């Protein structure tokens, strides 16, 4: 039998700029056991976002998730599988360890990860890694509450690629 | 699911005692298990964990250098061994299923110890 | 590599931030008015500061992005909107003895008494209630007197220091930069001056005066019969005999003018009683409403983290009722309702407000407003419209199947509403007129108290009860005058009410008077309705309009028509008076 | 990491309603904390998993919840069956179990 339930049932889950990918081999692949459900080695990765995000995880899709931090291709063969986590993942004072990448130089190809923190420069001149006018950091944080909206409420997502 | 445990033993101070737990009800190798003492008058301490596939374990601090951890797949059937047995290590040991950490990731599930065993009764 | 692209980078930061730090502040102001403790001042206090440094730090760092640079409207309206410097073009010293003025004179209404009564509930409930000419000439004259000449000298300087901030942002006063927000341009045909608003706002007035002449002259014959030795058939109204401190609705003389005196009015509260309803009943009843023409009900939450009922006497509280919205979808409305007829069309008031707050939700940070100044009343203001109508509460069980509504009936009630809304709209205009003309610098410090009463008696037809001179400052008794407000907002914003209630009524289907004209069970004018809300900002107010009702501007036409039954039936029983006023009377 | 349970002897009358507390001398996970029943004599049991989700089998008078440094149990209605030692459980560090309460 595979290690599903470790995938799924697991204390915590990896933030979006930086997706677990765990692979399942060498066993049964018992498949018989939610907020959204879509449809030889098979790949779990494992993420939370935003819910008004989970739309993006689908092939066709752009957005700040589907083009800078987890992308996921057009040709895409597996399942997406969603649900809420508010009980789970969100603080009265802000879970703020939940990160993604809001900007980057270029959009990623598809199962790309890149979890470098090097400044971005908006501007045409140097800061030399300074935080200043026209640079900004690469990766801000989900402050994720329990009284947040549906949309806004964190969901634990598990793609899995076949 | 049930597990079935050794009856009483009686040991001297310095001796070790070995404990089997037998299970069966479920596939052996997708769980982990789980040991927990309780001496007499006294709640619960955990003593350690061992995986069913890998074979790794996690042992609490104040239980390591004495305490080795087995399981025999064939026979699913777990072992303990605790050695060097003082007098302030008489209690009843508990085997337990644990749905707490993963048998082949290693990492933290949510969960217990959902299948306990009757208690075997180690006196020194 | 060029500023538009730079200003787009630099927005998106300023939002996935300000939204949180926005959400702080809010969501501790709601802790403190649900409960009223110490801590909780403290908390909201800090979370406020923290949101008002992120907003300058911010607001200084956009100033390296000039709009001359940026062609997308979408970037250009969202980023001049934080380039604003406001007060931080004057000098420390300056600001300072500004800010230390607004204080004082906020404080000085806010504890100003007469002794010993406060205004509220003192004052308030003798010109509310009192039938007595000589006890209400008091409640007035001592108001003035008390309050009028404590925030006289230091508005002398308030109306200097003003100017000199707006100048520095480039306008010619600080009448423009209030009204700039009804400014429209860079779009082809929509374009709307700032200094449009005088001209449009003088044009409609003019309009809709005749209908106020005969609803002047009639309360006038009527008020005779309570004031026979006070009140003049040919002159002006005596201020302190209009139901208020100041005037500014007709209502609380409802007891003294009513067309029909035998027949009862509508009131549903005994239903409401006999029936068993709670606060939980009259919420649920105005969600069914919005949902009957289309709206999402109300969030999964709201029934949660609302506060729709008094918390008991265990804590101190805030019951004034406001719809919140602390951001991230998080909406809530702040209630304490009881069974009664007040209560049960304010929850449908309160919910517009959310209904509107859910539409331009989607919006950027700084866009999530609605269009103009009158675009949030307005969109609230019609749902009270219809819920009042007298065949709703027939469908909802709580009127009588059987219930006939005839022509008594029916002029009741516009009248009511006449009071109210039509009774209004002389004294907003000329509030305003005012406070523009002081700004602008057309009246001289010692001559702006003779200009208030001169353009009272001509625009309003009211009267100096008593002889105010120049220590006085009348105009600044009034919360919104003393506190820094713009009054125009609600001049424009009832003119659009009408506006919006006959072109979705119409897309309804209705046959008959526009006063019976209820929006409900109609999908097609709730989609018609929609179709403006979820824009916020990102339009100009003109084509947000034009979506609706098909004008780019304020006609009154809609006002008028609902109100056609009550004047035509005013014309039959002014035909034995005088209408109009002479303004050489006086007390 | 300590677990700290109160109060040690809760011995209420059957059919009433009876709360047990549990502190934390540090945050923890709701992920990771569970309670036990143990009867006398008896091996104990999984009551509550995941803070406040039920074990399979538990009859839904149990009810868990809580957050940060601080869960409780409640009992809807104590049967005589009830009259047991609750333990509260962690595992966002290490693993340890509180002193456990009698009911
Ligand atoms: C996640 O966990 C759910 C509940 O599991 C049940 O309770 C735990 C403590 C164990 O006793 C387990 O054997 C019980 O079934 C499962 O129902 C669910 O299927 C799990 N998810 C996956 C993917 O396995
Ligand atoms: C109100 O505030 C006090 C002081 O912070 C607090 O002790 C009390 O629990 C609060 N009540 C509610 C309902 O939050
Ligand atoms: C302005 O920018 C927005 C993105 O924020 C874009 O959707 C819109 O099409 C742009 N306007 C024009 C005319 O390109
Ligand atoms: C705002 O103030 C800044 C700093 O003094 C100045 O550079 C800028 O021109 C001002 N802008 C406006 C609109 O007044
Ligand atoms: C509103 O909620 C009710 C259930 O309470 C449901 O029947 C109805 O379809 C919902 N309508 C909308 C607009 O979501
Ligand atoms: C709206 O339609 C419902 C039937 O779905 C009806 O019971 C209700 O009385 C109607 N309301 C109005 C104002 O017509």
């Amino acid at each position: 039998l595979c290690p599903f339930h470790e995938v799924f049932n697991a204390t915590t889950f990896a933030s979006v700029y930086a997706w677990n990918r765990k692979r399942i081999s060498n066993c049964v692949a018992d498949y018989s056991v939610f907020f959204a459900f879509k449809c030889t080695n098979v790949y779990a990765d494992s993420f939370v976002i935003r819910g008004n995000e989970v739309s993006q995880i689908a092939p066709g899709q752009t957005g700040n998730i589907a083009d800078y931090n987890y992308k996921l291709p057009d040709d895409f063969t597996g399942c997406v599988i969603a649900w809420n986590s508010n009980k789970l993942d969100s603080k009265p004072s802000g879970n703020y360890n939940y990160l993604y990448r809001l900007f980057r130089k270029s959009k990623l190809k598809p199962f790309e990860r890149d979890i470098s923190t090097e400044i971005y420069q908006a501007g045409n001149k140097p800061c030399n890694g300074v935080a200043g006018s026209n640079c900004y950091s690469p990766l801000q944080s989900y402050g994720f509450r329990p009284t947040y909206g549906v949309g806004h409420q964190p969901y634990r997502v598990v793609v899995l690629s076949f | 699911v049930q597990l079935v445990q050794s009856g009483a033993e009686v040991k001297k101070p310095g001796a070790s005692v070995k404990v089997s737990c037998k299970a069966s009800g479920y596939p052996f190798t997708s769980y982990g298990i789980s040991w927990v003492r309780q001496a007499p008058g006294q709640g619960l301490e955990w003593m350690g964990w061992i995986s069913t596939y890998n074979g790794n374990t996690n042992y609490a601090q104040k239980f390591q250098g004495r305490v080795t951890m087995t399981t025999d797949t064939s026979t699913t059937t777990g072992y303990m061994e605790l050695r060097r047995l003082r007098s302030d290590d008489t209690a009843v040991y508990y085997c337990a299923r644990d749905y707490t950490r993963g048998a082949w990731f290693g990492e933290s599930l949510i969960g217990g110890f959902d299948n306990w065993g009757q208690g075997t009764l180690v006196t020194v | 590599s060029t500023i538009e692209e730079q200003a787009k980078t630099f927005l998106d930061k300023f939002n996935h931030e300000a939204e949180d730090l926005f959400y702080q502040s809010s969501l501790a102001s709601w802790n403190y008015n649900t409960n009223i403790t110490e801590e909780n001042v403290q908390n909201m206090n800090n979370a406020g500061d923290k949101w008002s440094a992120f907003l300058k730090e911010q607001s200084t760092l956009a100033q390296m992005y000039p709009l001359q640079e940026i062609q997308n409207l979408t970037v250009k309206l969202q980023l001049q909107a934080l380039q604003q410097n406001g007060s931080s073009v004057l000098s420390e010293d300056k600001s300072k003895r500004l800010n230390t003025i607004l204080n004082t004179m906020s404080t000085i209404y806010s504890t100003g008494k007469v002794c010993c009564l406060l205004l509220e509930p003192g004052l308030n409930e003798i010109m509310a209630n009192s039938l007595d000419y000589n006890e209400r000439l008091w409640a007035w004259e001592s108001w003035r007197s008390e309050v009028g000449k404590q925030l006289r000298p230091l508005y002398e300087e308030y109306v200097v220091l003003k100017n000199e901030m707006a100048r520095a942002n480039h306008y010619e006063d600080y009448g423009d930069y209030w009204r700039g927000d009804y400014e429209v341009n860079g779009v082809d045909g929509y374009d709307y001056s700032r200094g449009q608003l005088i001209e449009d706002v003088e044009h409609t007035f003019e309009e809709i005066k005749p209908l106020y002449e005969h609803l002047h002259a009639y309360v006038r014959a009527k008020l005779m019969n309570a004031y026979p030795s006070y009140i003049s058939p040919i002159g002006c109204l005596p201020a302190h005999l209009l139901g208020d401190m100041w005037g500014r609705f007709w209502t609380n003389l409802y007891s003294l003018t009513v067309p029909f005196g035998q027949k009862p009015n509508i009131d549903v509260t005994d239903a409401m009683v006999d029936q068993a309803w709670d606060a939980q009943r009259i919420f649920k009843e105005a969600e069914k409403f919005f949902v009957s023409v289309g709206l999402p009900n109300m969030t999964q939450g709201f029934w949660e983290n609302s506060m729709l009922t008094d918390p008991g006497n265990v804590q101190k509280a805030v019951c004034h009722p406001t719809a919140w919205d602390l951001g991230k979808g998080d909406f809530r409305i702040l209630m304490c309702t009881k069974v009664t007829m007040d209560d049960f069309l304010t929850a449908h008031h309160e919910m517009g407000h959310i209904q509107y707050d859910m539409a331009y939700a989607a919006q950027p940070f700084l866009l999530r407003n609605g269009a103009n100044e009158g675009f949030h009343e307005a969109v609230g203001e019609i749902m009270s419209l219809s819920a009042a109508t007298p065949k709703h509460l027939k469908s909802i069980g709580l009127l009588s199947p059987d219930f006939q509504e005839d022509n008594e009936t029916e002029i009741n009630f516009l009248l009511k509403q006449a009071l109210t809304i039509v009774g209004t709209l002389p004294f907003t205009y000329m509030l305003e007129k005012w406070r523009w003309m002081v700004f602008k610098g057309e009246i001289p410090k010692d001559q702006w108290m003779k200009k208030w009463w001169e353009m009272k008696r001509e625009i309003v037809g009211v009267v100096e009860p008593v002889p105010h001179d120049e220590t006085y400052c009348d105009p600044a008794s009034l919360f919104h005058v003393s506190n820094d407000y713009s009054f125009i907002r609600y001049y424009t914003r009832t003119l659009y009410q009408f506006q919006f209630q006959e072109a979705l009524c119409q897309a309804a289907k209705h046959e008959g008077p526009l006063h019976k004209c209820d929006i409900s069970n109609s999908t097609e004018a709730g989609q018609k309705l929609f179709n403006m809300l979820r824009l916020g900002k990102s339009e100009p107010w003109t084509l947000a309009l034009e979506n609706v009702v098909g004008a780019k501007n304020m006609n009154v036409r809609p006002l008028l028509n609902y109100f056609e039954p009550l004047f035509t039936w005013l014309k039959d029983q002014n035909k034995n008076s005088f209408v109009g006023w002479s303004t050489d009377w006086s007390p | 990491i300590v677990l700290t349970q109160s109060p040690g002897t809760l011995s209420l009358s059957p059919g009433e309603r009876a709360t047990l507390s549990c502190r934390a001398s540090q945050t923890v996970s709701s992920t990771s904390l569970a309670w036990y029943q143990q009867k006398p004599g008896q091996a104990p049991r999984l009551l509550i998993y995941g803070a406040s989700s039920r074990a399979t089998g538990i009859p839904d008078r149990f009810s868990g919840s809580g957050s940060g440094t601080d869960f409780t149990l409640t009992i809807s209605r104590l049967e005589p069956e009830d009259f047991a030692v609750y333990y509260c459980q962690q595992h966002d560090t290490s693993l340890t179990f509180g002193g456990g309460t009698k009911v």
